[PDB]
């Protein structure tokens, strides 16, 4: 009734065959007693790195070990323990006089790739899914706390970005906004995972649009819109110039973190936001160097 | 365990000096679940006509070679029926079986690191000083089947250490031990399907960590050939053929 | 069976061209029975600190080498914690795991006879004529870790034929076959314990029966290294450290 | 109550582990009938001194 | 499977680079049935004195050798007790175990086709033009133990293609793989017994299909030795010794 290669066919299997399983490991593995072993045929110490797998040799087979009941916790190395720590990811200036946002408002493009510490950590993984907690610390350039009322507004991509302090966009009929005084403790808020993808990508090896990819448009290489969450806008809630110069530091704490595919950790200094460019004339070694290989 | 045969489609690979097989992240390629999918149109699963071994260009290993790389969905977009489907369809999905082969003699020596780096984004030297925001050209980000040579292998041309590249599915070709590396990669992306033209899921890196060497008289031409086969290929969103 | 690993104490030996393991007289080292003992004081059994692999000096195999020998309790009396215990205690007892290693290439050739000769008493040439009752000096009867070279290997410097030395626990190192010899020796003496200073239970003989040979161009330096580990070491009769 | 490496320890074994046993041999061993053997895999004549 | 030992009579053959054993036409030599026989006299089955390995002359493989052949009942008719029985008796019957041996080194190369051709009738070049009905001399049809060299191996000196000689029990000696060929042949003829003098049941052909080659410096003398043993030998029709 039906061709055999179609019946016995396996095209369509949606379940991923996994060769490994995640086991409970709340503490470091214990060490078991070991005695001398003088025999042929069994060679724990000999490996073959070509295979691409790490050595499975254990302490017990290399030396005579005692019994150690290891009760050291492995909890502080979970993804949440590692990433759930607020760090600086943004900094906005609202000076009185200058060429940088001198009209009492600013539009910060949401991108946590502007600061090395936070950036290097997250770039340890290729993909990451998480909720976050944003905290906004505001004050003057001297650290002085001033009696000023500010308005922070999240402008998702597509919404109208304010063009002035008195822009109509500040009506926030739908965008989420926060009104705080610099005298109040830093505003804090919870953000969900808002990407149209299943996770954010710190690395996107491709282009966002089709067509010819000429020199002028190489600016778009590695730009993934699934990571472009919109803009963060700030302003003096008023219609006149503020009496003080302001600064807003943005901190981010990740929660409910999932991460996939680890990568080599940043080796060279960061230069730009949208890419991994490095100074070709100042390529420094990963670490420290010495005089001779036979001397410390 | 040193010998092996890989048969898929109408192609068969043989080897008598292998070093087992690596299955990237401990997962075999599979088709897309009905709950992981979004595109509502029924996909095409050409099977045998696209899931077979394609042998791309050969490279010459010199005592001074730095290394090469190939972006993957890409290397095949202009070859066989796989390429045609990748051009006619908007969405593509698939795993790969990569087999890098390179043989010498019991008197030659050297070691190649063969690794798979997902989302392998290329960076530039930034004009040397690091003040110029330059970007890699299309010819370098998506080199095609001819692959591309690394200018600064130590940092993988992306500011990251090659010494840690082993956290990725890899294998070595140590001439005194084996003459090939086999790595099976599942479909990895944050989406169930994606464009085979605009996006390159991963990159294949073949880099000499221990320089090739031999005494004058032994054959000096030592090639490195790349053979690869798609697995569980699925395409959707049919239209006219698009090259890029 | 060609590969092996010997782990004891905090030391491990590896080999990929072995020829099984010999257990002298079909007996494994063991501790002294309560009915075979006499000394009434409780002995010390330091275990891991003394029962481990000690690597003594290396010798160079030349196309004209005659052979060397090492007296055993002796070779270790001035090394590690074993030596300290051997010096502080009057009585000593133990077996040994001897691993002689020597590798070459598939183009070198030669055969070494590695044997254990209990109570290996050295004789002299008696002034050549045989009328002078001379005796071997302390430097020759107990050469220490540097071993001593044989002057007349045919008679083992003791008037006995080397051709019959195979009635003793032995093994050969034939370069085309293996690159090491492993012999396990139990404690052998007519007493349950004895002095590690005055008495040498046995001697290790490494003698080239088939001369080393190779063509000019192949590495000419072919070392022979001796590694040995005490087993079931027991000491008694504590006092101050005595060197001899 | 007591450290494990001490319980599982084998230091103290006074019995000598013998790999061989003495068997009765009042006379020389007999010879048994033998036929031709043309096969691969089994090589009695080949040794490794 | 690469190693083997063939013991028969008071002779033993050893090999460490064999390629299995071929049993001609899937049948082991056997004695004559009581219903397949005609001669009424009771035959002689000398066993161990005739069913053993006889080593015939050695040939030298040159870079220009064409090949040789041996007619079988014949090669042995003047050797050992087998020959005596073959001469004293009218009727003879037996199978054979043929072991062709030829070793070189891992740097030499070449391939010999070792085959058994039943009723190997020799033809002549017919005076070149093909108008002269000439016939092969006794020295060529039954060359004895010294064998005979082929003048036109392509046609096996009999107008038949050597490329098809593999439809006969055969084996190859590829120097990079094995150093010997073993073929066991049952008694093949249209009669239960026949004369060992007038009739040659089959011929052994050793022909270089892939020329021997090596670089100057490697030993140039590469011999090919033929060892063979009768099996299940039976003789009948006793009389005086006849040479031919
Ligand atoms: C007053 C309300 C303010 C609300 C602010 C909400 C901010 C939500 C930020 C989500 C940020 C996700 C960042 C993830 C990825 C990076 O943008 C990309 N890797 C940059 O290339
Ligand atoms: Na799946
Ligand atoms: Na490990
Ligand atoms: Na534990
Ligand atoms: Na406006
Ligand atoms: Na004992």
């Amino acid at each position: 009734d039906r061709v055999a290669d179609v019946i016995e066919s396996s095209i369509g299997d949606s379940v991923s065959r996994a060769l490994t399983q995640a086991l409970p490991a709340p503490t470091g593995q214990n060490t078991q007693v070991s005695s001398h072993r003088l025999d042929t045929g069994e060679v724990p110490a000999l490996q073959a790195a070509e295979i691409g797998a790490s050595s499975n040799t254990s302490d017990e087979s290399m030396i005579e070990t005692r019994c150690v009941l290891n009760s050291h916790s492995t909890a502080e190395t979970t993804l949440d323990s590692f990433f759930s720590r607020a760090g600086l990811v943004g900094e906005i200036d609202l000076p009185l006089e200058g060429t940088t946002n001198p009209n009492g408002y600013a539009n910060w493009d949401i991108d946590i790739t502007g600061y090395a510490q936070m950036r290097r950590k997250v770039e340890l993984f290729t993909y990451m899914r998480f909720d976050a907690e944003f905290t906004f610390v505001a004050c003057t350039p001297t650290g002085q706390v001033v009696p000023q009322l500010l308005q922070y507004m999240f402008v998702p991509p597509g919404a109208p970005k304010p063009e002035s302090r008195e822009s109509l966009a500040w009506q926030t009929a739908t965008n989420p906004s926060v009104f705080v005084k610099l005298t109040d403790p830093p505003a804090q808020v919870s953000v969900p995972f808002m990407s149209p993808a299943s996770a954010y990508q710190w690395f996107y090896d491709g282009y966002p649009t089709f067509g010819e990819h000429k020199q002028e448009k190489d600016l778009e290489y590695g730009a993934c819109p699934n990571n472009m969450m919109g803009t963060f806008s700030v302003r003096n809630v008023g219609s006149s110039k503020s009496k003080y110069p302001l600064v807003v530091r943005i901190y981010m704490r990740m929660k409910h973190v999932r991460a996939w595919i680890p990568r080599p950790m940043r080796n060279q200094n960061y230069l730009f936001k949208a890419n991994p460019n490095y100074a070709g004339n100042s390529i420094k070694p990963t670490g420290t160097s010495r005089t001779a290989i036979t001397t410390l | 365990d040193r010998v092996a045969q890989l048969t898929i489609g109408n192609s068969t690979i043989t080897t008598q000096e292998a070093a087992n097989i690596i299955v990237g992240y401990g997962e075999w390629p599979s088709y897309c679940s009905d709950d992981d999918a979004t595109a509502v149109d029924k996909p095409t699963r050409p099977d045998v006509s696209v899931n077979r071994f394609y042998t791309l260009d050969t490279k010459l290993w010199e005592k001074s070679s730095k290394g090469w790389y190939w972006k993957f969905p890409d290397v095949l977009t202009e070859t066989g029926v796989f390429g045609q489907n990748a051009q006619f369809h908007y969405l593509y999905r698939s795993g790969f079986c990569i087999h890098v082969q390179c043989n010498a003699s019991k008197f030659h020596q050297g070691a190649l690191l063969v690794a798979i780096l997902p989302e392998y984004v290329i960076g530039t030297v930034a004009g040397g000083t690091g003040t110029e925001d330059s970007h890699p050209p299309y010819k370098q980000t998506q080199p095609g089947a001819d692959g591309f040579e690394l200018q600064h292998p130590y940092v993988l041309d992306a500011g990251i250490p090659i010494s840690q590249l082993t956290v990725c599915p890899h294998q070595w070709i140590n001439l005194r031990t084996n003459n090939c590396a086999t790595i099976i990669v599942p479909y990895m992306n944050t989406l169930p399907f994606d464009s085979a033209l605009n996006h390159c899921n991963f990159g294949l890196l073949v880099v000499p960590i221990s320089p090739l060497d031999f005494d004058q008289g032994a054959t000096p031409v030592i090639p490195i050939t790349i053979t690869l086969a798609p697995m569980c290929s699925e395409f959707a969103g049919l239209r006219q053929a698009v090259t890029q």
